């Protein structure tokens, strides 16, 4: 009956991980004006890398999600091509957040983002999604 | 410290006090090599391989030596056996027929820790070892707990020392520190398993 | 084999062999055989009082009393005549062949003995087909509990006769496959304009209410039969088909699963070739 | 197991490592004389139909070698004896096929050279050669009555059918 | 045990025996074969005798060396077994099927998948053939002790197996085979006949041997004695077969001789017919017992059991017992006289239910209330998985 | 159609990332070697789980570790007949997991079928070919379900006709 | 130039001083030494002592000694006595798998990284006649995957699964003299943590000191290569790759790296010291009279690289880390490749070392 407590839980070792938001006004602002590329760049500003608030993380993802949903397919390429490598890395992370809430065909255009982001960033950009300790 | 010896015939816990072996407090385990082998014969039966208890004993011993190991967290091991096929190994019999062996690998040696499984009265190698230490002079206690050394053919199962350590820590926590998780950190055991 | 056979092989072959040995003038061997048929039927072949020159075939049906309220005893008498005897304890009908007193041509009797079960069932159909031919309307329906949890309902109407089967799909896989079969029965008029029309109702009885069964696993199949089907020239064949329906449907559900398996075997095994071609 | 010979005395005589065994016959050769009324030729002919099917045979003693030899010859006879009508033509072709210089131990053509000793000298050669001939004739003789159906012109199929079977898968010819 | 008896189906390489538990003989013995040619194309097939010529269908043999080799075809063959011949509504009967010793656990799962996923049986038990043959011998007069230790001589389709059994469980590592079975006796009888009797339609050569084997054969005590009996009293021993030229409808008339007793002899003298294998059945049995655990050898020799058609030749048992006894004391002579242990009791058990020993065994067991306790149920199969069918506890 | 190839392309690219494994001896138990994505007792060895969704129903979940990848698929199931043929086909394949090597005996909860690929598999088969396989599987399972379904309809029609034409 | 030793992994390899022998672990408990004979490879020895899988091999050049370590928790030191190699047990007192082993440049000690979350530095006693060790513990929290010694034989770079590249002092006083200052710092008591990478990105599969030891490079699971120079306040340059993670890395000059991994081919990176940045200049695996002939296409593992599975080890074969001319790669495919830096320079005109 003693074998019921996981002593592992309280182990001298037991790896411990070492221990913001984009501005929604700015995003809406570019959105409402038809300035999609600019809305993208704004939405990928200041991700909440370090906060143990899921709320704040979902805030961020959703703001980004909204920018991506709003694009016309034939306009993704240039937008993605306007980013730098830290940009595409960050983007790919948000595309993978997108995939967790399909909602309308959103699923369908996220898949387009995925493809353009992959052409820019390579599979290495996905690798940094999986290896990220601190995520969106 | 304490020598846990276990061969095909039998299993003794011998605590040794600086130079000389104290018969008082020495204990036997009524479970050993030949018993694990026979249990492995019962488990392989339920898996649809019927070895005769005499004609085939040598063959099942070789399966045991080759493939059995001690599970560290039994419920976690059962999940692995039940959800995946990673534990499943192929073994070639004397006549060339291939059998496949999975969960029985860790289940047979578990008799060592849960002797009720093979119909034996008692408490099993870790509970017995703890008892043996917690009956000795409250001050020799610690030097024993840091010199447990394994002996014999039936102590080489991969994972065995880790399972003991986990189990003592489980006992010590409840039966010495009645649930006190914070003062547990300072309990120090480290069975070694010599490569000889 | 698409249609289930009506006659029972064990009965026909056992009698054939007894009649062949009696013809050759061999000394009769003892016979003692217990066997079943679809839908709870149990049969016994035996020598009464140990007399090897006498062979008895008996049938047992849980629902016999029900067929017996609808003409069965009289129907069996017309077909079997002096072969029908007092029913063996445990059984509802018993036929008795004296090996020392057979017709010159054994065929007809071997054939009728194989249809014992089918003959037990025909009377309820012949009664309600009559009611139709005679314009007798408003007669109470036949209710026949042909299995512990399935029931057949027989009713005559001005212009048509209806047979309803309340059936159970034990498996939740079988309901769905069953439904596909039923949908195609409901549409079988589009390939035989004369055929009986078939209705189907999942879970719910037809409104036409009482003590009938309801459940996720129940289906109701209705056969609308017309005079071309119930008349004097068609009724025998019509009876051979209808009383085999429930079993036909269930057998086709099971053969489909066997067929699906052969597909799954082919496909899995292709997957394993591709996997193995990934080794270097 | 197969049928072996009982006639071997701890003191019967040995040409090569065969047994020089008494046979009672109207023929010439160094075969001893016998009191009793069964000789090795009768054993072989009696045992033949059983033994011819065997493919393996333990030489327990030297009498067995003689038996083997007679067993093989028996099949030589029926080889000829089959294709020829009336007893007469038969015992006629049996004189011929008896005299023929059949291979003997030590020669290419005698099967069982690994089992049978070869003659140490010309004496033994001429003896053995003769003994063998005695048997071929006494054998070929007795067998002739047996093969023919007392209502004559008749080679009994109950013998002619063994023609193809080969004892120990070996042939004198 | 309810109102309805269980179905008992024993699938061998050459024949499948089927019917209901309780009965003494199968209700059908049918060759284990299925002739075949979108849609219901899968339902266009026949099995057993109807399957053998069939002008426009190919005959297949799903079972080889006692093991299902074509699962699609065994499945289909089941369909007719259940719905055409047995006429069992498979949802209302427990089933007992059989398996050769050494059939794998995986195969039992495959069988269960068929019985529970396609046919929805309520219960299944897979028995080992060897074990049912022992159970069959409890019918014998010479048997007062009901036991499932013994040695089983199974002369099936293509070879004969000596299967040692202890306490319900075949000792797998000790089984031996003999490349002698009924077909060979036929082939050898065909041989012997071919070069003696004139006018066997070269085309009906085989069917003629089979007929002679099945009607006129037996095992003798001693070939030479037997040969001289035949040689003397021809009118007692030679027999007549008359047949029927299939093509040219003209009858032929032959004698049946030596092959009466030489046929079955090849069990005892495999060198007569097999040029590669010479160990007599008797020696093979001996070897098998001597390989088994010492403490079980006496029980084995005490309870040697026959199963199959080829074991039915009059006197097969007597001759087996006799020869094995001669071997066993030959050993125990060359032991006392080499410096004295108890003599070995050697018993070869015969009985009436031999030809289908296996099927009879199962029929009897699946009649008992305990059979219902040890079967796996459908509820078990669903909740725990097909792995439950990997083990079938012995009972009786 | 329309959205298939884009889905597969995203899945494939994620598998390519996840199947980068090596042999890892257990840090938790002496002389054990265990798939870390299953046993989970060293958080540092686990990658971030991710998901690629085609739509609200069809998705693939990918869970990497140093050692091993778990891949869970939610297969397209349009109506009640495809749902039961699907469930039956996955079950049929799971029973046979000892022959697939790469299949879990049970799906991760919420999915129809799950693979567990380990460094042992990637040492013994070409990694790029396994990726190929997982994609071929997803395409192939839809086609088979979809053929199974046509067959049931095809035989249901012949079976009703044969019975009905006989009256 | 590719040779196939087997089809299962080469887990690890080591070459002798002369590069005429190569020791490989063919995915099992043994180590197999091969020698070249003309143009063929020939197995010459088979080292059977390990009781589990071998994971590290190092070959000390001047002493001709081979050290191995194994998932069985052992290390052995192998001595050549006549014509057979003889193992000596080193008691590591670890309770989990050894993962890597490297002889220090002075050959007076060697380092084992293990699953015990420690690095054991071992040395021999001309006193008691055997090998002893001291453990570097803090602040390692996970398995040590990768080791590389600084040319002073004192500093020691280590990569691990807690996501970090570190530099340690492994100064053992009883075998060597006090070390000289270095830009990694001037105080090196045993176990001293000299340097620790900060952002915690990826399991660190490989580490390399530059030939003069002032730069340390490593490759990680997040598909970055990184470099720190002590001559610039241990500032860290970073390059994030577009492809799969590297598992092995080495300096081929002071400003040039070669690495390889799950992509299955070697690539080149250069550091510009002035700007403090890493660049990808690479992909070195691309598909005289004899040469012109054989390359000509005919008339008639679907992968355009020499290796057919992941590259896990890279070693400099000649010219050392300052001016490398030949290097070797072994891989999960069981293949070994020898790369000629100057043939690469020739056959690739776009290519710029340093």
């Amino acid at each position: 009956r003693f074998r019921k407590v996981d002593v592992g839980e309280y182990d001298e070792n037991k790896f411990v991980d070492e221990e913001a938001g984009p501005d929604e006004g700015e995003v809406d602002s570019c959105l409402r004006q038809g300035n999609m590329t600019a809305a993208l760049q704004a939405a990928l500003k200041n991700p909440p890398i370090n906060t143990k608030s899921q709320a704040v993380k979902d805030r961020a993802g959703s703001i980004v999600l909204k920018v991506l949903i709003s694009f016309k397919a034939n306009d993704i390429e240039k937008a993605v091509q306007s980013l730098d490598k830290n940009g595409v890395d960050l983007l790919m992370k948000y595309i993978y957040k997108g995939f967790e809430s399909p909602s309308d065909n959103s699923s369908a255009v996220l898949l387009q983002w995925h493809e353009k982001a992959l052409a820019a960033g390579g599979v290495g950009s996905i690798v940094r999604v999986l290896t990220a300790r601190k995520t969106v | 410290g304490v020598v846990v010896d276990s061969g095909d015939g039998v299993t003794h816990i011998c605590p040794v006090y600086e130079g000389f072996s104290l018969p008082h407090l020495t204990r036997r385990l009524d479970i050993a090599g030949r018993d694990i082998t026979r249990y492995l014969i019962k488990l392989l039966l339920l898996r649809g391989y019927a070895f005769n208890h005499s004609a085939d004993f040598e063959t099942v011993r070789m399966i045991k030596e080759k493939l059995c190991y001690v599970g560290y967290n039994i419920e976690q091991e059962q999940k692995l056996a039940l959800e995946t096929t990673v534990l499943v190994e192929s073994y070639t019999l004397p006549d060339g027929r291939i059998i496949k062996v999975g969960g029985e690998r860790f289940e047979a040696p578990e008799a060592l820790f849960q002797p009720h499984l093979i119909n034996v009265e008692g408490v099993g190698v870790a509970e017995l070892l703890f008892n043996t230490i917690q009956a000795a002079d409250i001050d020799t206690r610690s030097e024993f707990y840091k010199h447990i050394v394994l002996s014999g053919g039936s102590t080489m199962y991969p994972g065995l020392p880790s399972r003991l350590e986990r189990e003592l820590k489980q006992l010590y926590l409840e039966r010495v520190l009645k649930g006190d998780v914070e003062k547990l950190s300072k309990f120090k055991i480290r069975i070694e398993d010599p490569p000889r | 084999m698409i249609l289930l056979e009506v006659n029972n092989r064990i009965i026909e072959e056992t009698l054939a062999l007894k009649f062949e040995n009696a013809a050759a003038g061999n000394k009769p061997e003892a016979v003692e055989v217990t066997f079943a048929d679809f839908d709870g039927v149990l049969y016994h072949i035996s020598n009464p009082n140990g007399d090897k020159t006498k062979v008895m075939v008996s049938i047992s049906l849980k629902f016999y009393k029900e067929l017996q309220a609808h003409g069965a005893d009289e129907l069996l008498k017309r077909v079997y005549g002096s072969y029908l005897v007092n029913p063996e304890s445990g059984y509802n009908v018993s036929l008795l062949y004296d090996l020392e007193n057979l017709p010159a041509s054994k065929d007809s009797i071997v054939h009728q003995a194989g249809m014992l079960k089918r003959n037990c069932f025909a009377s309820v159909f012949e009664k309600y087909f009559q009611f139709q031919e005679e314009g007798k309307e408003g007669e109470n329906r036949a209710v026949i509990h042909y299995r512990d949890d399935e029931t057949m309902y027989v009713e005559s109407k001005k212009d048509r006769v209806t047979v309803v089967f309340s059936t159970v799909f034990k498996d939740d896989d079988d309901v769905v496959i069953g439904k596909v079969f039923m949908q195609e029965f409901k549409e079988g008029r589009r390939a035989s304009h004369t055929a009986p029309q078939v209705l189907f109702s999942h879970r719910e009885p037809p409104l036409e209410d009482t003590d009938a069964a309801v459940g996720d696993n129940i289906g109701y199949i209705t056969f609308v039969l017309f005079p071309r089907h119930t008349n004097a020239s068609a009724r025998d064949n019509t009876i051979n088909l209808i009383h085999t329906f429930r079993d036909y449907l269930h057998y086709h559900i099971k053969c489909s699963k066997a067929y699906i398996h052969t597909r799954m075997r082919a496909k899995t095994s292709d997957f394993l070739k591709v996997l193995n071609r990934a080794r270097p | 197991p197969a049928y072996h010979s009982s006639l071997m005395d701890p003191d019967t005589k040995l040409i090569g490592n065969m047994a020089l065994l008494p046979i009672r016959s109207q023929f010439k050769g160094p075969a001893p004389r016998e009191t009793k009324d069964t000789d090795i030729v009768d054993e072989a002919i009696y045992y033949f139909k059983a033994n011819v099917f065997f493919k393996n045979y333990e030489i327990k003693n030297e009498a067995d070698r003689t038996l083997i030899y007679i067993t093989l010859y028996i099949s030589e006879c029926l080889k000829k004896l089959q294709k020829c009508n009336s007893k007469s033509q038969g015992e006629k072709e049996m004189y011929t096929l008896g005299i023929t210089n059949f291979p003997i131990p030590g020669e290419p053509g005698f099967p069982l050279n690994a089992i049978y000793a070869k003659p140490a000298n010309k004496q033994e050669d001429e003896v053995m050669r003769a003994y063998l001939q005695q048997l071929r004739q006494e054998t070929g003789l007795r067998l002739c009555e047996k093969v023919f159906d007392p209502q004559n012109d008749k080679p009994s199929k109950w013998w002619t059918c063994f023609v193809k079977r080969q004892f120990m898968n070996k042939s004198l010819s | 045990a309810g109102r309805l008896p269980a179905c008992v189906v024993d699938c061998g390489t050459g024949y499948t025996k089927l019917g209901y538990a309780g009965n003494t003989e199968p209700q059908f013995i049918i060759p284990s074969c299925i002739a075949i040619k979108k849609g219901v194309d899968d339902l266009d097939f026949f099995i057993g005798d109807e399957a053998i010529e069939k002008p426009t269908y190919a005959t297949k043999w799903p079972i080889r060396h006692g093991i299902v080799e074509d699962w699609d075809l065994m499945e289909r063959f089941m369909e007719q077994v259940i719905f055409k011949y047995l006429r069992a509504e498979p949802e209302d009967h427990y089933f007992l099927l059989t398996e050769p010793p050494l059939n794998t656990p995986e195969n039992r799962e495959y069988t269960a998948e068929i019985m529970f996923e396609s046919f929805n049986v309520p219960g299944l038990y897979i028995a080992v053939q060897a074990v049912l043959a022992l159970a069959a011998s409890w019918t014998s007069r010479q048997v007062g002790e009901r036991t499932l230790t013994g040695t089983v001589i199974d002369s099936g389709d293509g070879v004969t197996h000596v299967i040692p059994v202890a306490e319900g469980y075949v000792i797998g590592s000790c089984i031996k085979h003999i490349p002698i079975a009924g077909r060979d006796i036929t082939y050898f009888i065909q041989q012997l006949l071919r070069d003696r009797e004139v006018g066997i339609p070269p085309e009906q050569s085989l069917e003629t041997a089979k007929a002679v084997k099945e009607r006129y054969s037996y095992v003798c005590p001693d070939l030479v004695k037997e040969f001289n009996k035949y040689d003397t009293d021809g009118s007692k021993w030679i027999k007549q077969y008359t047949g029927i030229n299939a093509i040219s409808k003209k009858e032929f008339s032959i004698d049946v001789g030596y092959e009466r007793f030489l046929g079955p002899e090849i069990f005892f003298h495999p060198e007569f017919a097999n040029p590669d294998f010479t160990q007599p059945i008797s020696e093979v049995v001996d070897e098998v017992i001597q390989n088994c655990p010492i403490d079980v050898r006496r029980p084995l020799y005490k309870n040697i059991v026959l199963s199959g058609g080829s074991t039915m030749f009059r006197d097969f048992g007597r001759r087996l017992q006799r020869d094995l006894k001669r071997t066993v004391d030959a050993r125990l002579k060359l032991s006392e006289e080499l410096s004295k242990p108890k003599p070995i009791d050697v018993q070869v058990i015969t009985h009436h239910m031999q030809r289908y020993a296996v099927w009879f065994g199962g029929s009897m067991l699946a009649s008992t209330p305990e059979f219902y306790q040890v079967c796996h149920t459908k509820k078990d199969y669903e909740e725990i998985g097909p792995s439950i069918c990997r083990h079938n506890p012995v009972f009786g | 159609t329309a959205t298939l190839r884009p889905y597969l392309s995203a899945v494939r690219a994620t598998l390519q990332a996840a199947l980068c494994l090596e042999n890892f001896s257990s840090q938790v138990v002496e002389r054990h070697n265990k798939p870390e994505v299953e046993v989970r007792s060293s958080k540092e060895l686990l990658l971030q789980p991710v998901t690629i969704s085609r739509n609200e129903k069809e998705k693939v979940l990918i869970e990497g570790s140093i050692n091993s990848v778990r891949v869970s698929i939610a297969v397209k199931q349009a109506d009640e007949i495809e749902k039961i043929l699907c469930h039956k086909f996955m079950r049929f394949m799971m029973m046979r997991a000892e022959n697939f090597f790469i299949l879990r005996r049970k799906p991760v909860e919420g999915y129809d079928i799950s693979f567990l690929i380990t460094n042992f598999h990637t040492e013994q088969m070409y990694k790029h070919k396994l990726v190929d396989f997982v994609i071929h599987f997803m395409e192939e399972i839809d086609k088979e379900i979809s053929e199974m379904k046509l067959s049931v309809n095809a035989r249901a029609r012949i079976v009703a006709e044969e019975f009905l034409k006989n009256f | 130039a590719y040779h196939s030793f087997l089809v299962e992994p080469i887990s690890c390899h080591a070459w002798n001083k002369d590069r005429t022998q190569i020791a490989i672990c063919p995915n099992n408990h043994e180590v197999h030494i091969y020698e070249k004979s003309g143009n063929k490879w020939v197995q010459v020895h088979e080292l059977k002592e390990h009781n589990g899988q071998v994971t590290g091999i190092d070959w000390a050049p001047d002493s001709n000694r081979i050290v191995t370590c194994g998932t069985d928790r052992n290390a052995y030191v192998w001595t050549l006595k006549g014509r057979t190699w003889k193992p000596t047990l080193v008691i590591l007192r670890i309770n989990r798998a050894a993962r890597c082993v490297r002889w220090a440049p002075n050959e007076k000690k060697f380092a084992v990284g293990s699953g015990s979350r420690v690095i054991s530095i071992c040395y021999f006693e001309q006193e008691n006649d055997w090998w002893v060790c001291k453990h570097i513990k803090k602040p390692i929290r996970s398995t040590v995957l990768s080791l590389d010694w600084h040319p002073n034989s004192v500093l020691l770079a280590a990569g691990s699964c807690d996501f970090k590249c570190r530099i340690f002092s492994a100064y053992i006083k009883e075998v060597e003299e006090r070390p000289a200052p270095t830009p990694w710092g001037s105080k090196m008591p045993f176990g001293e943590l000299m340097f620790e990478s900060s952002s915690s990105c990826g399991w660190v599969h490989g580490v390399c000191f530059s030939a003069n030891g002032s730069r340390v490079a490593w490759v990680s699971h997040d598909s970055t290569v990184c470099l720190a120079d002590a001559d610039k306040k241990m500032a860290v340059a970073t390059l994030a790759s577009e492809t799969l993670p590297l598992l092995a890395v080495t300096f081929i000059t002071e400003s040039s790296l070669v690495a390889a991994g799950h992509d299955c081919f070697p690539v080149l990176f250069t550091y510009d010291s002035a700007a403090g940045k890493l660049s990808f200049g690479g992909r070195l695996d691309v598909p005289t009279a004899r040469e012109r002939f054989q390359n000509l296409d005919k008339k008639a593992a679907g992968l355009d690289s020499l290796h057919k599975n992941s590259v896990s080890q890279i070693s400099v074969l000649s010219g050392g880390k300052a001016k490398c001319s030949q290097f070797c790669t072994t891989g999960m495919d069981g293949g070994m490749s020898i790369w000629d830096v100057r043939s690469l320079e020739s056959a690739l005109k776009d290519l710029k070392i340093v």
